[PDB]
């Protein structure tokens, strides 16, 4: 490792701590997660394992490639690829004007695809937030922060109940349902879709029952006829306020009768019958796509 | 040839999920001689070891893909060494098994205890150190598709009502844990390693039900699994006198998914009736 | 509720980095001497002597102050600023650099350095350096050792606070155990100097057992209407017990106490785990309903079975005891 020379700190994922640092042989820049193995008390965590197993046998343009794995004495380092920023910065720099609906088309149609591919390959990533999808200034995103991903074996059991970021977790997991399966990633895409319209976040709670709450609030709260089994949820109780369906016209206001479309069936209660990842790219909001330049602001 | 056993799936395409699944049988090799290049180890210490790893897996109530993630890592790990002393064998496994249980369950145990659970014979260190060195030599290529990941497949395609479901597990616990108890005893035997892991599975499927089922829900041919059958003969016939056990029930683990969970009863003294 | 979360990690800090050396030398100067002590030039913190005090110089003045104090001794003079904040300090602790280390990766000095208050003294003078450093001349204080009711009674509701596993901790010597006392508990800095120029032990138990029934609540200082929290929220999440020092990314020192429930308090931004000084929590910037005053942060577990699942860690500069 004494070939890479660190240049700043992005930042801290799940687990270690990832720096920009130059390759001083080609000259190609690239991230650096850096793991102290000594620090921990089970050996190389958990979390590391699944990523570089896992990172290592999805190859897609769309999800960040894990160019190497080294082992310095009491240090683990991966060596990702260089992405510029993150959707979440990128969003905050355009929260004036926002982005572009073609952009946004773009986005929405680049993170189906990788997560089909995932999908395909039964990996369920569970960590779909701004800060992990990562773009470069050519116009492509690109899924990271694999960590705490887990390939689900066909048929599925019982997995980590409390999973993903509070503000993006399916009603599903709160509702602690004994099976998840890859519906909760759709979900995930829908809430930042709605993020990326909105420019903020669709549901933001700060307690478990808070975001159950907003969800029940803006898509109204499921009985029977909507979400067969709710009643019956470990975590549901009669005791719910009833609410009503708000408008999507309201909750996105920018987006046309057809992204609407795509976002309320990104967005069904029914695990069963939310959209897939392949049904989506089907849509036909994805029929005029393109692949337009952002100007980052570095 | 291996048509297409799976339904219609909604959450991904068939025909690339199926051709993956293939790939991935075809890129995790297995050697069935990986003891030549160890001259002192015998096939018989494989067992005694392998035997004893499914031992610890009961007494922490490990699934058994953990301990099928342990077999694979230990035979494939196993074949780029040279001149292994059986001295170290307990170590290679104890340090594989503390691998796939970090890879697969929600709460592996600590590691003080799987180094109790060796007697002293290894410590916490020893374990760490070998854990690296395994991840290393298999080149981090710890996901493959293990020999009770592929029965799960053939039992749920083999009882399916509604098309698709293939994610929500239905199925009877017996006839699996059936299965995988002749799964067990065929996995002592260093042969088992000259068939693919889906034919291993298929070929006990078979033997524990109709020529007609296990082509529906494997999509294998005659042919492609009747050196594999042949081979599992004695192993099927020493069990079914026997008599197949029954699902017992574990503390902490739910009602349903008791048959998910490694069962050691006898393997050593059924292995060497079938051998003979 | 129970906690397994290995208390020794806020201890360690870990958040300052891997690779630190770990000086295991002492030094106490003389027990009434006149002494030239070099001073940091921004801490701001009243240091109470066995607290650890970590910090990130970036300065290149005290970068070379560290550099070259870190050989001749280890010492330097921590004075403890009065409610008039710019210089008028009359008293203070003098610190010792423990754990060291440099990092000039990145292209910057940057000195991570962590260090324990040794003694305490009267600044008799103060002469400034030839660069921008602040030579202290100082009288050391005595000690006045002149009582196990009082420690015991202060155990009772140390207790409370963390339930301790035996007197590992709170060391017998009656020095020791009120200065370790007197750091922990949440009161402003007016009545920390009091505490600080007590002098024997036993009138620093009786005013140590003295707040700690009395007070009732810590509350919002810049408006001071808030009820922040009380002490049956309060707990330890460190051997050091409830408050501690910490340092954030830019130098500064935060004395944090850790509760288990605040109100009044609303969250900026989304959890984040960087520089997080617990390992395995995210934390949230906390303010005050009615002014807007930065108070703390909401801590949040993000590994697999955390005992507390949520506390919180006010900055002592905000809290007003009441
Ligand atoms: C190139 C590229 C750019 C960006 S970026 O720019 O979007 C990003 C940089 C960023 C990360 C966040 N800081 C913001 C700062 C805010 C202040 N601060 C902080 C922290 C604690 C504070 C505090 C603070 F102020 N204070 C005042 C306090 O008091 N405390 C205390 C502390 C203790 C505590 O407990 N409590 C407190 O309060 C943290 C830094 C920089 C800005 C956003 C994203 C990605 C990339 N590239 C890239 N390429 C390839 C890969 C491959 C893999 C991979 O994983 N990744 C990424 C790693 C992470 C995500 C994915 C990759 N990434
Ligand atoms: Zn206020």
């Amino acid at each position: 490792m004494e070939n890479f020379q660190k240049v700043e700190k992005i930042g801290e994922g799940t687990y270690g701590v990832v720096y920009k640092a130059r390759n001083k042989l080609t000259g190609e820049v690239v991230a650096l997660k850096k793991i102290r193995l000594d620090t921990e008390t089970e050996g190389v965590p958990s979390t590391a394992i699944r990523e570089i197993s896992l990172l290592k046998e999805l190859n897609h343009p769309n999800i960040v490639k894990l160019l190497d794995v080294i082992h310095t004495e009491n240090k683990l380092y991966l060596v990702f690829e260089f992405l510029h920023q993150d959707l979440k910065k990128f969003m905050d720099a355009s929260a004036l004007t926002g982005i572009p609906l073609p952009l946004i088309k773009s986005y929405l149609f680049q993170l189906l695809q990788g997560l089909a591919f995932c999908h395909s390959h039964r990996v369920l990533h569970r960590d779909l937030k701004p800060q992990n999808l990562l773009i470069n200034t050519e116009g492509a995103i690109k899924l990271a922060d694999f960590g705490l991903a887990r390939a689900f074996g066909v048929p599925v059991r019982t997995y980590t109940h409390e999973v993903v970021t509070l503000w993006y977790r399916a009603p599903e997991i709160l509702l602690g349902c004994k099976y998840y399966s890859t519906a909760v990633d759709i979900w995930s895409l829908g809430c930042i879709f709605a993020e990326m319209v909105t420019r903020r976040a669709l549901f933001p709670g700060d307690s478990e029952i808070d975001q159950l709450f907003r969800i029940f609030r803006t898509l109204g709260t499921p009985d029977e006829v909507v979400w067969p089994g709710v009643t019956s949820m470990p975590d549901y109780k009669p005791s719910f306020p009833k609410w009503a369906r708000q408008d999507f016209s309201k909750v996105v206001p920018p987006l046309d009768e057809d992204g609407r479309s795509l976002l309320s069936q990104m967005l069904h209660y029914d695990p069963n019958k939310r959209i897939s990842a392949k049904a989506a790219l089907a849509h036909p909001f994805f029929q005029d796509v393109t692949k337009p330049v952002p100007h980052l602001r570095l | 040839s291996r048509g297409s056993p799976l339904p219609v799936l909604s959450w991904a395409n068939r025909e690339e999920v199926w051709k993956i699944m293939l790939n991935k049988e075809k890129t995790y090799l297995r050697d069935q001689h990986f003891l030549e290049q160890h001259p002192l180890l015998q096939p018989k210490m494989r067992a005694i070891l392998l035997d004893w790893l499914m031992e610890v897996c009961e007494v922490y109530k490990l699934h058994r893909e953990t301990f099928y993630l342990a077999q694979d890592f230990f035979d494939r790990y196993m074949a780029t060494q040279e001149n292994v002393v059986k001295t170290l064998l307990q170590l290679i496994g104890i340090s594989s098994l503390f691998i796939a249980a970090k890879l697969e369950e929600i709460y592996p145990p600590k590691l003080h205890q799987f180094a109790y659970v060796t007697d002293g014979a290894c410590s916490g260190d020893e374990i760490l150190t070998m854990e690296l060195m395994i991840m290393k030599a298999l080149k981090w290529r710890l996901s493959p598709l293990t020999i009770v990941s592929w029965l799960n497949v053939y039992m749920q395609v083999a009882y399916l009502n509604d098309l698709h479901e293939v994610l929500l597990p239905q199925y009877p616990q017996q006839i699996f844990i059936q299965i995988a108890e002749l799964l067990d005893l065929c996995v002592l035997d260093v042969d088992c390693l000259e068939f693919p892991y889906g034919i291993l599975a298929a070929s006990a499927l078979y033997h524990f039900s109709s020529s007609e089922l296990m082509q529906k829900v494997s999509g294998y041919q005659w042919c492609d699994i009747e050196n594999c059958v042949k081979w599992m003969v004695p192993f099927a016939m020493v069990i079914r006198e026997t008599g197949s056990s029954k699902l017992k029930h574990f503390r902490g683990v739910a009602d349903e998914d008791a048959h998910n969970i490694q069962t050691h009863r006898d393997s050593l003294d059924l292995l060497d009736k079938a051998r003979a | 509720n129970i906690i397994n979360f290995d208390t020794s990690l806020p201890t360690s800090h870990t958040y300052l980095g891997a690779d630190m050396e770990e000086f295991h030398g002492r030094t106490l100067h003389d027990d009434d001497s006149c002494q030239v002590i070099p001073v940091l030039p921004q801490v701001m913190m009243i240091l109470i002597p066995g607290q650890t005090l970590p910090l990130q110089l970036f300065h290149p003045q005290e970068v070379s102050m560290v550099r070259n104090l870190i050989q001749k001794d280890r010492t330097f003079a921590v004075l403890a600023y009065s409610n008039v904040q710019e210089r008028e300090a009359q008293f203070g602790t003098t610190a010792e650099i423990y754990a060291y280390r440099e990092e000039q990766d990145f292209g910057i000095e940057i000195v991570k350095v962590k260090a324990i208050g040794r003694q305490r003294f009267k600044v008799l003078e103060l002469r400034t350096q030839s660069d921008g450093i602040q030579q202290a001349k100082v009288q050391i204080l005595p000690e006045c050792v002149l009582a196990e009711t009082l420690m015991d009674r202060i155990k009772k509701q140390l207790r409370e606070w963390d339930e301790n596993l035996k007197d590992d901790s709170l060391p017998s010597n009656p020095i020791d155990f009120s200065y370790r006392v007197a750091a922990c508990l949440p009161i402003d800095d007016v009545l920390r100097i009091q505490l600080l120029k007590i002098g024997s032990a036993i009138q620093r138990l009786r005013c140590e057992l003295d707040i700690m029934n009395k007070c009732t609540s810590l509350c919002c200082k810049q408006c001071q209407e808030t009820e922040i929290t009380t002490k049956n929220e309060i707990f330890s999440l460190s051997l050091c017990g409830p408050m501690a020092a910490y340092v954030n990314p830019h130098g500064y020192v935060h004395e944090t106490l850790t509760v288990y429930k605040a109100c009044n308090l609303n969250l900026i931004g989304r959890p984040s785990t960087e520089h997080s000084w617990f390992p395995g929590y995210a934390w949230t910037v906390a303010q005050c309903k009615i002014c807007a005053s930065h108070i703390g942060w909401k801590f949040t577990a993000t590994k697999k079975d955390m005992s507390p699942q949520k506390f919180w860690g006010l900055t002592r500069s905000a809290l007003l005891p009441t």
